[PDB]
């Protein structure tokens, strides 16, 4: 029941969900081979408890956007996000996805904000795999409420969660 | 040896043959003559077709023949069975109003996917093509996008309180038929090359 | 000369009692969207005086669009750390390690303060 | 035509042809500092050098290109070495003490200066052998730097390359000799003893230094060339109406300059078009108010639409007025006519709308003025139609349209000499005052208000005038093709342009009318004039109304309902309207406009801040909704198309229009309103004190009613109370005083009183 | 030689007595320019003491009635020169060790340049 | 007119300013022409098709992509083969979709 | 190419967008919600131009939380595009400056350039 409604509960679910982060890969463009680099043995994205990797988006919760969005793969990708069980979250890597990067264009979707609601964003070109880890721990502390913006507001623990579907 | 005899043969017939001092050859072959004598081509042993490279000339500062141009790559590889190394292009000019070419399909399937790219990027539809199908834009993309007249489609970008940029009036970089932020460019802005 | 066109700087006249650059020209406002930019250092090979200088901070990772353009007094060589490690500081009350090291940093970043290979 | 040969190519060009627009003629480049166009060529950067064989027999030195004529079968060579080698040398010459300030330079990619170098530069000298870029390792020349020469433009003695272009402008278009150089040698440096730059076209030397040395003030330090967008409009501040380019980025006006169109202004622009925009970008209303409780509250377009409704629901159509600004569009000229063809009123009418129409006369073009014999003008050029003295200063030298070359507007024109004199015979001038042209129109006399319509029954020959007005006079009967020309006070006075009429319709001759509105031209070929009821611009007659401008406050008071359509919020608003607009200006509009000459002219809207501001187009539209009648207009496209069908040609074309329609009105004499270049709202920022108000009379009169030399008067006109500074001049007659129309209510002469 | 160190150094004393002159006068001294050598350096290495280079006083109008300038770090023939503008009025002083600053062998004491001053005040000001 | 100044004579030369100026906002313009040259990369034959109209920026790229055309291929390798080895068939046919898209 | 609704009136819009619609099947058509300044979405304002392929419908800058009732107009719109069986959703992000002009130029060129610009949105950005 959304990991809500117990003082301890809340905080024993958030616990879990954020360090049981199970990424969903999604590998587009030369973003994704960082996002594969974050894993080799000098510096793995595989300790915090992201050793498993559900390629089935009915299994992950961790979707990064990692590479430029072409706008034919728009939808597909969508659809991707659609097809992940609700406790979902989703990271914008990259300058690409992020905002319209360098390539500003008919050909790419200026920011991917539009096609799913982000959780962090990470710029670099590509984001250092070690950038990669400080967002994952960035989305870590957000889904236990622990995170705060520059104007100051805590920021709410599942972005996706405040959307009318449709 | 075998492109010197390619040149004998297009001179012989009269087709311009245009060449760079860097060492590529162009060969300009009319419309009519083109799908015959390429396929003369292929039988001359040219193994390879490397390009299908589409080209509009729209806002090109010279005038030249033709909107739209097509170049085709023949080559024979060398470590073949019998290889000079031969390798040259095939321009063909296509008229703004009529996009129209035979495929070489049939010769090389390489030209399934090149022609169907410049039937995607450019209004020139290949005859003969087994399928003309959209290969990289999107299916419900309407139009095509490498031709000048079609936008390159721009958005700005943000800043904090207000502060945008339009990057199209923000380039100090000239094309070709932009005059310039001076009166005009002469001079090394108007062409320089160096002699070596 | 920025592919991404992401620098923004409106300029303004220096103060001759208390100057902010060295000749007639400053930069009131200097933002740099992250989100746009590529990392190129086509700014830093066009800089002529030398002051806009990539450093090393990559753990730049913020939630917000609208955050992540860094301006001015986000960058100079006196701040140690980025956005969101300075706000974690501020809201944890305690100072910023940077999780990096390098073994000097370059004479073209003369006053960037680093940790430097542990020679600290 | 004489046959030219450049380099590979040959070119059919006219004899009187400068070898520097031959070459570009055929497609060649060669670098141009000392020479510009519309200025007398001397040799003095000497980069435009060229070779020359005249039969093979190449001339000796180097010709200088810029003033050298061209002769029949002769061969140009500009790719030799020589050519090249001496450009770069040139070039290091030019370069040997500048002060390194290029990217500190206001200047930035626009000039001229760096793209010469980098075009014609550092020849290849013969490797991978490390070349060295100056030679010059001394002590550079060091002067005075960012020496504000007047409030609107700024002097680097640095950054000057010693061309003439300043000095050479100042004599020969406005005839105001307010800059030179002082000393010689190396230490020669631009200045002057003539600070205030009293020319009123100081400000086109800013375009024209190749360098960073004259800039703009009020666009110091906004953005760099290449940052700023540039827009390409047209200025609708008088009836000129020159060709301009906005620079604008982020929101606001940072930059206006000169663009070249020659069928109107060559490459001219006045101060008051280039220096006159800091009120548009720094406080104007984005949010539609209504009056609730006798006070003005931001309100929504519905709500603000809702109480239009309500207002106007109990109106009878011939009660509704329509009154708009001098730059409305023909697009709003022609929705407003025909809905007031609809809509049954007597009275609509514009800002600038004269007792006589400026329609009545027939328009001619600046260029045939340029082939034209005589001009008998009437009124200040320089002020009420600025950039016409310009033309008037090619004129009476002789000046004429050159030969078009394939390039444009040729580089270097031949037919303009150094020094060129002045004549004293080809023009006639009779004005109020002594205006800045009385130095060169030999006949000349200074009259009082009034007083034209007796010098023009003088010229039809039914009395005997002064020696001035028979000089005249007779100089009108012998002129084979004279112009007429008349001003704003002729324009306001039924019988003076009434017999302006009838001595240019007699004699065969045009007119150049110096309307107070710009678009008046446009206006009335769409047929915004009121009616047989009339009440005008200046009457108190309609019962609900709306405005697009600030009425005198007498036209204010008494009406039912007022709806203003403004930019800006007045004061004089807020205490007698309803519903306050906010309007766009026309830096950010998009229409046509009808020049002095009949000619259509394009604005383009600009991406300036203009808040949630609508045309009066689409207000009109909506306005009309209220009260049943259905407008045929809401976008540009269809008013487009309703042009079309009322047969106005496209852009740069001459509307064909006459009209035979005087509504006379007496005009009460004891102030003048001084037709003034300087516009009222311009007054923002550094123009505050350029564009103030002056009350001008005779150290006589002012001695009789106390006015000082110095002293801030508050003056009440029925266009308002303002305050004026009073100046002491002996031209204004005794018993007038001259107070400055800093409006489109020139040429008015006017009840007032001196307030304490 | 070294001489070279107290000529730069020589400068800014030079620009205090022009400073001093407007402080004593009431009259608008400016800074109008600095270094180039200086500004665009990025990395490299600057021991002169001061950055300006060019200094003048201006009357209420504007206009500058005296000009002194130094010969760049770099640049040959060092010196440091000074000018009246509109007299056609040039110095080229250098300093002799020891004896102190000289225009040519006759030394330039602050008294002379005061005077100088004071003589261009009276005569170019305008207002 | 190919290379900006060095670095440290740009507080020395006037020319220096104005070559990196120009060279940093503007560019520099190559003569009007056609070119194409091709280079070995991991994946075959690349080359880069370059029409330039003399100005600061070029007037077409166009780029023979190997993973493109080497694609064709795939109908034809992978005829007959397994169903599990049309995915070893793919990875040995070494695509790079940056390449391919483009 | 027709222009319904106007500037700054929310509801206005929304109602005469309602009469317009009438029954016509959205299966194929695109809905491009133009706008400026892509993050900011709380005080963001936005113009619609419909592409159904056989004639197309413009609605000018009047929906959004910018203007009072625009979010709750602009719900209400999305919520009739996506009843009518809408599937193919985008924006388009301009200059603030253009927004005005791109409703005055012709037919052929501001579509043209809206579909070229365009970005696959999801609709519960607006809902
Ligand atoms: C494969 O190469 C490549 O991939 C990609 C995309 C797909 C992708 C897949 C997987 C399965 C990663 C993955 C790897 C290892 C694990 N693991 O758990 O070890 C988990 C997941 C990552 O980027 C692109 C774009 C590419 O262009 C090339 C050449
Ligand atoms: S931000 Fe850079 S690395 Fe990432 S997808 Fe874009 S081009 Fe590739
Ligand atoms: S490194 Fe500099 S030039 Fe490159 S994208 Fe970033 S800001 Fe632009
Ligand atoms: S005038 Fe031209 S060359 Fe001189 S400093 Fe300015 S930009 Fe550089
Ligand atoms: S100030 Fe400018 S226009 Fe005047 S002479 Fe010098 S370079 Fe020429
Ligand atoms: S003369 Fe008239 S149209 Fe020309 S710039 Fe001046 S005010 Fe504008
Ligand atoms: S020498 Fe200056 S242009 Fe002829």
């Amino acid at each position: 029941r959304e990991g809500i409604l117990f003082t301890t509960l809340e905080k024993l679910v958030a616990w879990g969900r954020s360090n049981s982060l199970w990424p969903a890969t999604f590998g587009l463009a030369c973003c994704a081979i960082e996002m594969m680099a974050s894993t080799d043995a000098r510096n793995d994205l595989a300790r915090f408890g992201s050793e498993v990797f559900r390629a089935s988006p009915r299994q992950a919760d961790v979707m990064i956007v990692a590479g430029r969005l072409s706008k034919k793969m728009a939808p597909v990708m969508r659809r991707v996000w659609e097809q992940m069980p609700d406790p979902k979250w989703v990271i914008s890597m990259g300058a690409c996805a992020s905002s319209g990067g360098m390539f500003n264009n008919y050909a790419i979707v200026q920011n991917v904000d539009s096609v799913v609601p982000v959780d962090v964003y990470v710029p670099g070109c590509p984001p250092r795999p070690e950038a990669l880890i400080y967002a994952v721990m960035q989305l870590q502390k957000k889904v236990r409420g622990q995170a705060y913006n520059e104007r100051g507001e805590r920021l709410p623990p599942v972005a996706a969660w405040k959307r009318t579907r449709g | 040896m075998r492109l010197e005899r390619v040149l004998e043969e297009a001179r012989a017939k009269g087709y311009p043959i245009e060449d760079n001092g860097l060492g590529n050859l162009w060969v300009v072959l009319p419309r009519e003559r083109f799908k015959e004598e390429m396929a003369h081509y292929k039988a001359m042993g040219f193994n390879f077709l490397a390009d299908i490279v589409g080209l509009d000339y729209l806002t090109y500062p010279d005038p030249r023949p033709e909107r739209f141009a097509v170049v085709y790559e023949l080559v024979s590889l060398p470590g073949w069975k019998d290889g000079d190394g031969s390798r040259f292009f095939v321009r063909v000019y296509v008229p703004e109003e009529d996009p129209r070419l035979p495929t070489v399909t049939d010769l090389w399937g390489s030209a399934n996917f090149l022609e169907r790219e410049v039937y995607d990027l450019f209004g020139i539809v290949f005859e003969g093509h087994p399928d003309l199908r959209k290969i990289l834009t999107p299916e419900d993309l309407e139009g095509h996008p490498l031709r000048k007249d079609y936008p390159l489609g721009e958005t700005p970008t943000l800043f904090r309180e207000g502060r945008y940029i339009i990057p199209a009036e923000f380039r100090a970089a000239l094309t070709g038929k932009d005059p310039g932020l001076t009166f005009y460019k002469g001079g090394s802005r108007k062409g320089y090359r160096s002699l070596w | 000369a920025c592919p991404a066109y992401a620098i923004y700087v409106e300029p303004a006249e220096n103060d001759p009692e208390n100057p902010v650059s060295a000749g007639e020209r400053y930069a009131k406002v200097y933002e740099i969207n992250m989100l746009r930019c590529i990392f190129c250092g086509l700014c830093e090979e066009a800089c002529p005086t030398g002051a806009i200088v990539l450093g090393y901070d990559f753990e730049m990772a913020d939630y917000e669009y609208s955050d992540l353009v860094y301006g001015k007094e986000d960058m100079l060589v006196d701040v140690v750390g980025t956005k969101p490690q300075r706000r974690e500081a501020k809201r944890t009350g305690k100072p910023v390690k940077v999780g990096y090291v390098v073994p000097y940093v370059r004479p073209e970043l003369e006053g960037f303060k680093a940790p430097t290979e542990g020679g600290k | 035509m004489v046959r030219v040969k450049v380099n590979d190519r040959i070119v059919e060009v006219p004899p009187g042809t400068s070898v520097m627009d031959a070459v570009f003629h055929a497609g060649y480049d060669v670098p141009l500092f000392c020479s510009e166009k519309h200025l007398s060529p001397i040799g003095a950067c000497r980069m435009c050098l060229v070779r020359i064989g005249l039969p093979i027999q190449w001339q000796p030195k180097l010709a200088a290109s810029c003033v050298t004529a061209v002769a029949d079968g002769m061969v140009v060579d500009t790719l030799s070495d020589v050519v090249r080698e001496a450009q770069a040398g040139m070039v290091e010459f030019t370069l040997l003490n500048h002060p390194l300030d290029c990217p500190t330079c206001d200047k930035g990619g626009a000039c001229e200066l760096q793209d010469r170098t980098v075009e014609y530069g550092l020849y290849e000298k013969y490797p991978l052998e490390l070349p060295v870029y100056t030679r010059f390792e001394f002590t550079r020349r060091h002067v005075d730097k960012h020496h504000p020469l007047s409030p609107f433009v700024i002097l680097d003695r640095e950054r000057c390359i010693h061309c003439k272009r300043c000095v050479r402008y100042f004599e020969e278009v406005p005839g105001d000799e307010v800059l030179d150089f002082i000393e010689r040698g190396v230490h020669t440096f631009i200045g002057t003893m003539d600070f205030g730059l009293p020319s009123g076209f100081s400000g086109n030397i800013t375009d024209i230094c190749p360098v960073g040395a004259l800039l703009d003030l009020t666009a110091r330090f906004r953005a760099r060339n290449w940052e700023m967008e540039e827009t390409p409009t047209t200025c609708a501040l008088c009836p000129v109406g020159c060709g301009i380019t906005a620079d604008t980025r982020s929101g606001e006006l940072l930059r206006i300059r000169a663009r070249e169109v020659p069928e109107v202004n060559e490459i001219w622009i006045c101060d008051a078009g280039r220096f006159g925009h800091e009120w548009a970008d720094q406080n104007r209303l984005k949010t539609p108010l209504v009056r609730k409780e006798g006070r003005l509250v931001e309100a929504t377009w519905e709500e603000a639409f809702l109480a239009l409704k309500e207002g106007l629901k109990e109106a009878r159509g011939e009660e509704v007025g329509l009154y708009l600004a001098h730059d409305a569009t023909l697009e709003e000229g022609l929705l407003a006519s025909e809905l007031a063809k609809a809509l049954k009123t007597p009275h609509l009418d514009f800002q600038g709308r004269t007792a006589a129409p400026a329609s009545l006369f027939p328009p001619a073009s600046l260029e045939d003025l340029l082939q034209a014999d005589f001009a008998l003008v009437l009124g200040d050029p320089t002020e009420e139609a600025p950039i016409l003295h310009l033309r008037l200063s090619e004129f009476v030298r002789d000046l004429k349209p050159p030969h078009r070359y394939n390039h444009g507007t040729p580089f270097a024109d031949l037919q303009i000499k150094e020094r060129m004199p002045r004549r004293t015979d080809k023009m006639a001038l009779f004005a109020p005052y002594r205006a800045p042209l009385m130095k060169w129109a030999a006949i000349h006399e200074v009259h009082r208000p009034g007083e034209e319509r007796e010098i023009l029954l003088a010229l039809l020959g039914d009395k005997e005038g002064s020696e001035m007005v028979a000089k005249a006079k007779e100089a009108w009967e012998k002129a084979k093709n004279p112009v007429l020309i008349l001003g704003a006070g002729v324009l306001q006075d039924t019988v003076a342009a009434e017999r302006a009429r009838l001595l240019a319709e007699r004699k065969g001759a045009k007119v150049l009318a110096m309307t107070p509105a710009a678009n008046a031209r446009g206006l009335e070929a769409m047929g915004v004039l009121p009616g047989a009821k009339g009440a005008s611009w200046d009457e108190p007659g309609a019962l609900y109304a709306y405005y697009g401008f600030v009425p005198p406050e007498e036209a204010l008071k008494g009406k039912r309902f007022v709806v203003m359509h403004l930019s800006h919020l007045h004061p004089l608003a807020e205490r007698y309207a309803h519903v306050v607009l906010p309007a766009p200006t026309f830096y950010e509009k998009r229409g046509h406009l009808v020049n002095l000459e009949g000619r259509v002219l394009p604005l383009s809207p600009a991406p300036i801040e203009n808040g949630e501001a609508e045309g009066a187009l689409q207000v009109l539209a909506l306005l009309a909704e209220a009260l049943g009648v259905r407008p045929p207009f809401r976008l540009h496209l269809e008013a487009q198309k309703a042009l079309k069908a009322r047969k106005v040609p496209e852009a740069m074309g001459r509307l064909s229009f006459r009209l035979k329609e005087l509504r006379p009105k007496e005009r009460k004499g004891a102030f003048y309103l001084r037709p003034t270049m300087w516009k009222a709202h311009q007054a923002v920022g550094k123009a505050q004190e350029a564009a103030r108000a002056e009350l001008w009379a005779h150290p006589e009169t002012a001695r009789a009613e106390a006015l000082p030399e110095g002293a801030q008067v508050a003056v009440e006109t029925p266009f308002g109370r303002v305050e004026a500074r009073v100046v002491h001049r002996e031209d204004v007659p005794k018993g007038h005083l001259y107070l400055s129309a800093l409006g489109p209510a020139a040429g008015l002469r006017v009840e007032g009183r001196v307030l304490v | 030689a070294s001489s070279e160190r107290e000529l730069y150094e020589a400068w800014v004393e030079l620009l205090s007595w022009m400073r001093e002159y407007a402080q004593a006068k009431g009259v608008r001294f400016e800074k109008e320019a600095d270094f180039p050598d200086f500004i665009y350096r990025m990395e490299r290495p600057y021991d002169l003491p001061t950055t300006i280079m060019t200094a003048s006083l201006s009357d209420g109008l504007g206009e500058p009635f005296l000009l002194a300038d130094v010969s760049p770090r770099h640049a040959k023939l060092k010196r440091i020169g000074l000018r009246l503008p509109r007299a056609h009025i040039h110095l080229h002083a250098h300093y002799e060790p020891g004896k102190g600053l000289v225009t040519g062998k006759i030394p330039l004491t602050k008294e002379r340049f005061f005077a100088l001053a004071d003589r261009a005040r009276e005569a170019l000001a305008f207002a | 007119q190919i290379t900006p100044p060095p670095r440290h004579l740009l507080e020395t030369s006037m020319e220096a300013v104005i070559y990196h100026f120009k060279h940093y906002t503007e560019g520099f313009h190559p003569p009007k022409g056609e070119v194409y040259v091709p280079t070995e990369s991991a994946r075959g034959e690349l080359g880069y098709y370059i029409v330039s109209d003399g100005g600061s920026m070029p007037y077409r790229v166009k780029v023979r992509a190997p993973s493109f055309v080497n694609l064709q291929s795939l109908p034809y390798a992978c005829k007959g083969e397994q169903v599990p080895d049309m995915v070893a068939i793919i990875a040995s046919l070494d695509p790079v979709m940056g390449d391919v898209d483009r | 190419m027709v222009r319904v609704g106007m500037r700054a009136a929310p509801r206005v819009s929304l109602e005469a967008l309602k009469a317009a619609l009438g029954g016509l099947k959205l299966s194929e058509a695109k809905v491009y919600l133009i706008t400026d300044w892509q993050d900011k979405r709380d005080q963001a304002r936005y113009a619609l131009l419909l592409h159904t392929g056989k004639k197309d419908l413009l609605v000018p800058d009047a929906f959004g939380p910018a203007f009072p009732g625009g979010e709750e107009a602009l719900s209400e719109l999305v919520g009739l595009l996506l009843a009518q069986g809408a599937r193919r959703f985008y924006e388009a992000v301009v200059s603030p400056g253009e927004m005005t002009a791109l409703l005055d130029l012709p037919p052929e060129e501001l579509l043209k350039r809206v579909m070229a610009i365009a970005n696959p949105t999801d609709p519960g950005i607006y809902l």
